RNA sequence: CCCCGCGGACGCUACGCCGCGACGAGUAGGAGGGCCGCUGCGGUGAGCCUUGAAGCCUAGGGCGCGGGCCCGGGUGGAGC
RNA sequence: UGGGCCACUUUUGGUAAGCAGAACUGGCGCUGCGGGAUGAACCGAACGCCGGGUUAAGGCGCCCGAUGCCGACGCUCAUCA
RNA sequence: CCCGUCGCCGCGCUCUCCCCCCUCCCGGCGC
């Protein structure tokens, strides 16, 4: 059916849940975006048990499967047909996806061009 | 004394330590002693050019014990299987520290 | 010089596309479309490249000559190959291997010729 | 844990010129290959000097 | 083409040393010092087209994928399943009574015939007794009861191999888009052959079972655990 | 036509006092109350069979409400029966004190 | 002085790619990297946009250790 | 940064102090983790994200993982053990 | 050149000839 990648390794994620900021639940003024707690008495910064986890370099993903989409592919944002042509010779590890601003009639031509170039599009039906 | 346990290893204890956990210090790296050429390359000038020569220079403390021993990376043993019955007192008072003469061999079997 | 001109355009060029964890080059004769000294289609004394034909069928392989290295009007020769898939692949293989014309882009050119050729082949239902 | 001091782990020395002179980069490339692929220690000294800063390359008077 | 000339006392070790084998192989006297087609030529097919066409076999590919994968390193072990060693449990011996644990014949007690070349056990229920035909079973999903029948002097037919017992299939001939459904073969057919082999095996295994008392009744029953006994305490 | 599995029970996860490791679970098998008695079960496949609302597909049968979390016995846990087992996914805490089946699957007897 | 043959994967943005070994606590503080983010200027993308820009909403799909980002649907109506 | 504090041992003033002042080493401050039910400093051990195995100090009636050993030898009755 | 069943290490057979024991398309078979 769809275009298969060159290789499909098992993608292993050391953590799937998001790193939420300390005390982001107690407030609406505090967004989920991570902030390192620089407080003298902070128990999250001190890394007490049962507290909110702090992100660090140990959670980094494997080189091999980093940035891979859940189907064997890596993303690349295209805005016109010319940017599609650059993915002709990868074609098996990178998939195009159309930017949000591209108009309905223009992205139809992008979808048709990728189909005959054997390029996988992550959003091939997005203005219909 | 309160930080080490030591003793007098026998031939079998030297054999198992070198063969199972023998890592060489080559180019400041920790290379496993998987082939004889790895020892002959660095200890060849002293006549120690295989594993068996390394056992013989260590067990029978030879003229080049210092070179053969320092070539060996310090052995990374596991925790003693079956416990150690103490850690803070001397061996002769029921503990672990100090010199157990020939009982280091029993510890080595459980340690690696 | 290729090495001197490379150090000028290796990071500052009009054809450079730097996007999410990837880089690409959009210059005309860059097979594999990647930012690289080997595959750059502008800085080299000799370069090879293939393109789809102006019509719907065939592959146009363009070879840079040596005399007019400074004159871009006549610096490239292009030939249109419009035979079967096997015949064109052998023809472009001969055009690189036998001429000894940059024999490091041989498989880059043959692979690109294959990708262009099956793109021209009609989509089945 | 192993007891060691990690303050002297990172050796502080030039691994490349801090300049963006493409002509100095080019002959650094040339002398990086020569030092790697020859046993000459002259190329090693020259290569490490090409990395050095201007104050570490004082002008040499003709006399 | 002699035999090994070196008996094995432990795997990886030979009985005799290099010198001992040198004398046995007599390499003292037998010492030895010193000592297509890519294209075919088809005929012309003229006339006046002369010159026979040298036509090459193994022609060049007409298409190349944009990317290839590097070849794997070499493994020095890892034989395929066809040439593995088949290990058979020491408690399982031809003629023993097994207990099927998993399949549709869960808990049935069947008699164990020879083992197949794929490691699967060829067991039969005496089909008349417990409705288990000539059917393969896995060594690991059975229980070896200590009850045996001497099935020495039995003729198991030669064509009772794994290829014989391998499952067959029908779908799907010339059909890709399935809208008219294959309303047949849902009845797997017990081929007249299988009925004959089953008749041959059981007729020469049934009297040997009737010989020892109430073995027929034992085989008709199913194994089960009650609110009493526990498997680690049971003797089988 | 028979029970065909030994009835264990889910006692909790392997734990310290204030740290609990949910990836392994401790099982109490009926009739085994010493370590030497656990050697029979030391590799047997275990199952946590439960029901839910939505029908799920059933191998060899029509879809129904019965679900299972599979696992197997890893080793013995301490001086008196008390096998510890590993499941394909960590068992829910709701299963503590409920039935775990030990299947007599892969058998060495 | 290869060849019945005319052939033989990938690579090397050298600021790149590859190999091996050891190591990984941290306030005050110092340094590096940031294809983290905001606004404006010079170049550049024969870039995007009334066949719908910004902004906003989202039980939608994802990527990144993270800062954050991309994409789908809705609203919006002129820029980015 | 130039407010320090604590523990073993040595030690001064004081009846003494979770007091005041010194010496040495370690620690807390700057540090999370296992144990002491609880705890800045005690005992063990220092920390990237994980799986398996084994230990430290400490424990194994139940809370609460582990003695559900046919554990060994004694001692002890408390109407505040 | 149909896809390196490859390196180190440890072995077996053959390019020598005799024998012995189970065998075998077996040749007819009395087993
Ligand atoms: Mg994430
Ligand atoms: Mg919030
Ligand atoms: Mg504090
Ligand atoms: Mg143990
Ligand atoms: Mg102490
Ligand atoms: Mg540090
Ligand atoms: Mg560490
Ligand atoms: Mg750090
Ligand atoms: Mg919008
Ligand atoms: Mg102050
Ligand atoms: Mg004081
Ligand atoms: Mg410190
Ligand atoms: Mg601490
Ligand atoms: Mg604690
Ligand atoms: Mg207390
Ligand atoms: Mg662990
Ligand atoms: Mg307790
Ligand atoms: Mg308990």
């Amino acid at each position: 059916a769809a275009l298969r990648p060159l290789v499909k390794p098992k993608i292993v994620k050391k953590r799937t849940k998001k790193f939420i900021r300390h005390q982001s639940d107690r407030y609406v003024k505090i967004k989920r975006n991570w902030r390192k707690p620089r407080g003298i008495d902070n128990r999250v910064r001190r890394r007490f048990k049962g507290q909110i986890l702090m992100p660090n370099i140990g959670y980094g993903s494997n080189k091999k499967t980093k940035h891979m989409l859940p189907s064997g592919f890596r993303k690349f944002l295209v805005h016109n047909v010319k940017e599609l042509e650059v993915l002709l010779m990868c074609n098996k590890s990178y998939c195009a996806e159309i930017a949000h601003n591209v108009s309905s009639k223009n992205r139809k031509a992008i979808v048709e061009r990728a189909a005959q170039l054997a390029i996988r599009v992550t959003n091939p039906n997005a203005r219909l | 004394e309160p930080y080490i346990a030591w003793g007098y290893p026998n031939l079998k204890s030297v054999n198992e330590l070198i063969y199972k956990r023998g890592y060489g210090k080559i180019n400041k790296k920790r290379i496993a002693l998987t082939d004889n050429a790895l020892i002959a390359r660095s200890l060849g000038k002293y006549g120690i050019i295989c594993m068996e020569d390394l056992i013989h220079e260590i067990y029978t403390v030879g003229k080049r014990f210092k070179e053969a021993n320092n070539f060996l990376w310090p052995f990374k043993l596991s925790s003693p299987r079956g416990g150690m019955k103490k850690k803070t007192t001397h061996f002769v008072e029921g503990g672990d520290a100090g010199n157990r003469e020939d009982q280091i061999n029993r510890l080595i079997r459980r340690m690696n | 010089s290729a090495h001197l001109q490379w150090m000028v355009v290796r990071n500052c060029s009009s054809f450079l596309i730097k996007r999410n964890k990837q880089t690409y080059s959009t210059e005309p004769n860059n097979l594999k479309a990647r930012n690289s000294f080997r595959y750059n289609g502008l800085i080299h004394r000799k370069t090879v490249g293939v393109e789809p034909a102006a019509d719907g069928k065939g592959v146009v392989v363009v070879i840079k000559r040596r005399s007019g290295q400074r004159k871009p009007a006549t610096s490239y020769v292009r030939t249109t190959i419009n035979k079967n898939a096997r015949a064109t692949l052998s023809s472009i293989r001969h055009m690189i291997r036998k001429n000894k014309y940059r024999p490091d882009l041989r498989m880059a050119a043959i692979r690109r010729a294959s990708a262009i050729l099956r793109s021209q082949k009609p989509v089945m239902v | 844990g192993v007891d060691i001091r990690h303050n002297k782990d990172r050796k502080v020395r030039r691994k490349e010129p801090k300049s963006q002179d493409i002509y100095l980069r080019l002959l650094v490339k040339l002398y990086r290959f020569l030092a790697r692929r020859t046993n000459s220690t002259f190329n090693q000294v020259v290569l490490k000097r090409l990395f050095m800063s201007r104050t570490n390359r004082p002008p040499l008077s003709l006399s | 083409p002699h035999c090994s000339r070196n008996p094995v006392l432990v795997r990886g070790i030979g009985r005799y040393s290099r010198s001992a084998m040198y004398s046995r192989k007599a390499m003292y006297k037998r010492k030895y010092s010193a000592a297509v087609l890519a294209t075919v030529t088809k005929p012309v097919g003229g006339d006046k087209n002369g010159g026979t066409r040298v036509v090459k076999l193994r022609k060049m590919p007409r298409y190349y994928p944009t990317e290839d994968v590097p070849r794997k390193l070499l493994s020095h072990g890892k034989k395929p399943f066809s040439q593995h060693v088949r290990k058979l449990r020491a408690s399982i011996t031809p003629g023993t009574i097994l207990i099927i644990l998993t399949g549709r014949h869960r808990g049935k007690r069947v008699v164990f015939l020879k083992q197949l070349a794929s490691g699967l056990l060829l067991v039969t229920g005496p089909l008349v007794l417990n409705r288990v035909p000539l059917r393969r079973t896995h060594q690991k999903f059975v229980i070896a009861t200590s009850t045996k029948i001497d099935i020495s002097n039995v003729k198991i037919p030669k064509h009772l191999t794994d290829a014989y017992f391998k499952k067959k299939k029908l779908r799907k001939p010339r059909h890709q888009e399935g809208e008219i459904f294959d309303t047949e073969k849902e009845k797997y057919e017990i081929t007249e052959q299988r009925k004959i082999d089953q008749k041959a095996v059981d007729s020469q295994i049934l009297p040997k079972i009737k010989a020892i008392p109430q073995l027929q009744g034992y085989l008709r029953s199913v194994f089960a655990l009650t609110n009493g006994i526990y498997p680690h305490k049971l003797v089988f | 036509s028979g029970r065909l599995w030994s009835k264990a029970i889910f006692a909790g996860y392997k734990r310290g006092l204030r740290n609990q490791r949910e990836h392994t679970a401790l099982l109490k098998i009926e009739g085994v109350y010493a370590r030497d008695e656990t050697e029979f079960y030391l590799g047997k496949r275990c199952a946590y069979v439960y029901k839910a609302k939505n029908n799920t597909v059933t191998p060899g049968g029509k879809p129904n409400k019965t679900r299972v979390i599979w696992g197997k016995v890893t080793r013995a846990h301490g001086n008196s029966g008390m096998v510890r087992a590993k499941f394909r996914s960590n068992l829910p805490a709701k299963a503590i004190g409920h039935r775990i089946r030990v299947m007599l699957y892969p058998s060495r007897i």
